[PDB]
């Protein structure tokens, strides 16, 4: 029935996908062997969304791992849950991307792409009817950004009537990993705005700041980031995995949340982010959660939403509390903080409560909203791209592949158009 | 898979390869016999040794490297060593005549005699492998064997394999101290070949090694062994994510793609740390920020150049050992706001994150102590262009009266080779100056 | 005609800057290629005086 096909790309994408799979297995009660060790009721009925029915009750994962380097599959397979996946899906090449988008898209994106199209087509045909495809990758390298866009384009061309949601990692000038990262980001944003339904922004620096100043961890590492993003996606996906009173799906969000197709970016966030010693001293209530979902300290942004106006907001809850509190909190927020959202469109916050609490935690609530906080990222990316493209540095590598330079020109023209559009929609005046 | 072939030309190249191979065998627990005799007490070795070594049907390891030299004395010196049972005699090609700091003979009358043999050797070695990424060519600019032969062989390897990385590692004639006199004669001709026919070139000298050893290791009696040990540690750190894994693996291609802003400018500045002795590694708290800041100090650079004279365009950051990302982020935040460090007005940021879970090991009898983590830096700055300027000035002053030129004339080579080499170096220096100039 | 001379002068200071953008080394550059020609009225200017 209604299932979701999951896709993998990039080493960071691979590790975050593996962490998400481990988290969902632990919360739904799946042993590392592959059988079922759960003790719940809703963990059997709708369990087929991410699994597949097989003999002996041994559910199998549904996620295709696509990469160019064989060293990632060895690492992810040696983990405690790396023996449960399908080795056939581990389609890896012989040559690395070298953090090159053009080279990875041209050379390592021609003779290897056929296998992954074949396997994803087989997986789609294996089920009766589908909804959408989830791909978790990063823009930091020629692996995630290099072929994730191509795969999304191919699946959109083949199956237009599907959901294209992704959680790509946005770069940051303060925290970099690639010298040519602005080039790859500029190339990827064009595909993200041309052939993608929706996209969520992911920043490592903001999560590092969040954990350092709130969680107060001794040695924060990428594992913590993977845990947080896995919890984020789990809260996002619990609307369909565990139906409650007011259930929702991805497509209703994507329609109600995106006013214009050219602006499909969002802002995720999770509410209960506390230190280890503060877990035994907390008051579980609605106003605290509302403050932590509204404040800029808890969101995972490397930016400030207060510089602009809120466009569209969805409050997705997961627990057993009430319905009146949410609406009254939203009403008094819109009445008091009237200068932080668009006055032209009232009621910009959506109510959504999942009656099924998560495993291991009683109260959980994520934040999905599209505030005016990405324009500074876009403008700084445009400025740095123009700075690099003026004297044309680090350009011989891309030119030697075969592709010309007009692609950069059209990409930057599109970015200028998009940022102009964003800035002239930020000041959405009522009238003249 | 990630498998590379090492090339060793000249005595310096051969001894460097020996140091690298012995470091690899000691770090991987590989016994000198070639098999695994540790049947009573194991001490490691269950890893991916296929990157450098090869596994036979009987449990034997065959090194994959090229040990070619003209003077048979070095081949004999290595042959009478204790590691003779590891490699194969077919890989150590002898020779009747040697260049010995001479290019013309070594490029025309000696080089062209042994070509088909080494080409067949390297073809067999490449066929023995599955995945090839780059090469490890070890030579020197002062040595005649390591200049003419290196040039003539790489000129053929480039035209035979255009899709494979061509690295470079050699020694620079220090402006203060030198071993011979005709060193710039060979250097001026080798630089053109390495610039217009290779992708990346790494340059170091010995005076800086002497200064750092007497300053930190505090040795009054230096020797070549520690010099080779430092270079071997550098090479091992560079290719650390290949033999092993980590949080963010950094392969050869991954960094070399960004290390070349322009194939004119492919001369990075390596900096190893910590370079300390045993007593220098006991009562000294070591974190990431301190060593990263020390990496930018001119005293710790292996090239005698003040970084404050120019600015940086591209930077490559590496690590090895138990490194925590928060310390890396803190160090990045510290250095990005440092006013002493200069950089161009166009590249706000650039560096890499290589996290290696395997800590660096030690050697019994060496000088390096047991450090929990290591770090290496490959930056690109225009302040290093002074070395080429001094080399050009020396060449001009020693070419005006044609000192020691009649020998090369008699050997057979066109005397213009000096003129276009000089003008190519001048144009390269002009390009470096123009790039170093901001808006 | 002095304007035309300026136009001719507008070709030489070009050779000043793009001397450092001569992308011909390694037989792998930006403007040139085995398919897109050797220095030509545009790229011939990338090699000239200071």
């Amino acid at each position: 029935m209604r299932e979701i096909v999951h896709l993998q790309a990039g080493q960071c994408g691979n590790q975050i996908g593996a962490k998400f799979w481990e988290v969902i297995s632990d919360e739904h009660g799946i042993d590392p062997t592959g059988t079922y060790h759960g003790d719940s009721d809703l963990q059997l009925e709708r369990i087929n969304v991410y699994y597949n029915e097989a003999t002996g009750g041994k559910y199998v994962p549904r996620a295709v791992l696509v990469d160019l380097e064989p060293g990632t599959m060895d690492s992810v397979r040696s983990g405690p849950f790396g023996q449960i996946f399908r080795p056939d899906n581990f389609v890896f090449g012989q040559s690395g991307a070298g953090n090159n988008w053009a080279k990875g898209h041209y050379t390592e994106g021609a003779e290897l792409v056929d296998s992954v199209l074949d396997v994803v087509r087989k997986e789609a045909e294996s089920c009766d009817c589908l909804q959408g495809f989830q791909l978790t990758h990063s823009l930091g390298g020629g692996t995630g950004s290099g072929m994730g866009t191509l795969l999304i384009s191919k699946i959109r061309e083949e199956y237009p009537d599907r959901i294209m949601n992704t959680f790509s990692v946005v770069p940051s000038p303060k925290v970099s990993d690639t010298v040519v990262e602005p080039y790859n980001a500029t190339l990827s944003v064009h595909q993200l705005v041309e052939n993608t339904d929706e996209t969520y922004c992911i920043d490592n620096e903001a999560l590092y700041d969040i954990c350092f100043r709130t969680l107060k961890l001794t040695t924060p590492t990428y594992g913590d980031l993977n845990h947080l993003v896995s919890a984020t996606m789990s809260g996002v996906t619990t609307c369909l995995r565990f139906p409650g009173q007011l259930n929702a799906d991805l497509r209703k969000l994507a329609v109600n949340m995106v006013p214009f197709p050219r602006l499909h970016f969002f802002m995720p966030g999770f509410a209960p982010l506390t230190s280890r010693g503060s877990q035994q001293y907390r008051a579980l209530t609605v106003p605290e959660l509302t403050q932590q979902m509204f404040d800029a300290k808890n969101m995972m942004a490397a930016c400030d939403p207060r510089h602009g106006r809120y466009l569209t907001v969805a409050a997705v809850f997961r627990g057993r509390m009430s319905m009146k509190e949410v609406d009254e909190q939203m009403l008094n927020v819109q009445n008091k903080n009237s200068s932080y959202f668009v006055e032209w469109i009232p009621n910009n916050v959506k109510t959504a409560v999942c009656d099924i609490p998560p495993r291991g935690l009683k109260m959980s609530a994520t934040f999905i909203g599209n505030s005016t906080a990405i324009q500074e990222l876009f403008k700084r990316i445009s400025e740095q791209f123009t700075a690099m493209f003026r004297r044309k540095a680090f350009l011989h590598w891309y030119t030697g592949e075969g592709m010309d330079e007009m692609e950069f020109t059209e990409a930057e023209s599109n970015m200028n158009d998009l940022v102009s559009e964003y800035q002239q929609y930020q000041d959405a005046t009522a009238e003249e | 898979m990630r498998e590379c072939i090492s090339i060793h030309v000249g005595q310096a190249g051969v001894q460097i390869g020996n140091a690298c191979w012995e470091l690899y065998c000691l770090e991987h627990g590989i016994q000198p016999d070639g098999q695994m005799p540790s049947d009573k007490t194991i001490g490691g070795g269950d890893d991916s040794f296929n990157t450098f070594f090869s596994e036979t049907g009987a449990g034997k390891h065959v090194p994959r490297a090229v040990f070619v030299d003209l003077e048979p004395t070095v081949v004999d010196e290595v042959r009478t060593g204790t590691y003779r049972q590891l490699f194969h005699p077919e890989q150590l090609i002898t020779g009747k005549e040697d260049a010995a700091n001479n290019y013309a003979r070594g490029h025309y009358t000696i080089g062209k005699e042994i070509v088909d043999l080494v080409l067949d050797r390297i073809r067999k070695l490449a066929d023995l492998c599955t995945g090839l990424q780059g090469f490890l060519i070890f030579h020197s600019f002062g040595g005649g064997t390591g200049s003419g032969f290196a040039s003539l062989l790489m000129e053929r390897l480039s035209v035979d394999y255009g899709k494979k990385s061509k690295l470079e590692f050699a020694i620079y004639p220090a402006p203060q101290v030198s071993t011979a006199v005709v060193e710039p004669y060979n250097s001026i001709l080798t630089t053109h070949t390495t610039l217009e026919h290779s992708d990346c070139a790494f340059m170091v000298d010995n005076e800086a090694i002497y200064d750092i050893c007497r300053r930190n290791l505090d040795i009054e009696r230096p020797t070549y062994t520690n010099l080779n040990r430092l270079i071997g540690q550098i090479v091992s750190s560079i290719t650390a994510s290949l033999r092993f894994d980590g949080a963010l693996n950094v392969d050869l291609t991954e960094f070399q793609t960004n290390l070349v802003p322009y194939p004119r400018i492919h001369f990075p500045l390596a900096t190893y740390a910590p370079v300390i002795s045993a007593e220098k590694a006991y009562h000294e708290q070591l974190s990431v920020a301190e060593i990263t800041n020390a990496c930018f100090e001119p005293a710790n650079q292996m090239v005698k150049c003040d970084p404050r004279h120019g600015k940086y365009m591209a930077c490559c950051m590496l690590y090895r050992g138990d490194v925590v990302p928060k310390d890396v982020n803190a160090a990045i935040a510290t250095i990005k706001t440092k006013r002493t460090i200069q950089f161009v007005d166009w590249c706000p940021t650039g560096f890499k994150v290589g996290i290696n879970y395997q800590p660096p090991t030690v050697v019994p009898g060496g000088d390096l102590a047991k450090v929990q983590r290591a770090v290496c830096m490959l930056s690109n700055t225009t302040a290093i262009a002074e070395a080429w300027a001094r080399l050009d000035h020396k060449f001009d002053l020693m070419y005006a009266k044609r000192a020691f030129v009649h020998w090369y004339v008699g050997e057979g080579m066109e005397e213009g080779e000096f003129s276009e080499a000089r003008e190519d170096l001048a144009a390269l220096e002009k390009d470096y100056e123009e790039v170093g100039v901001d808006s | 005609k002095v304007l035309l001379e300026r136009e001719e002068k507008q070709k030489d200071y070009q050779a000043r800057k793009m001397h450092y953008l001569l992308s011909t080394k390694q037989i792998s550059g930006i403007y040139n290629s085995p398919f897109r020609e050797h220095p030509d009225p545009w790229e011939l200017r990338l090699q000239k005086a200071k």
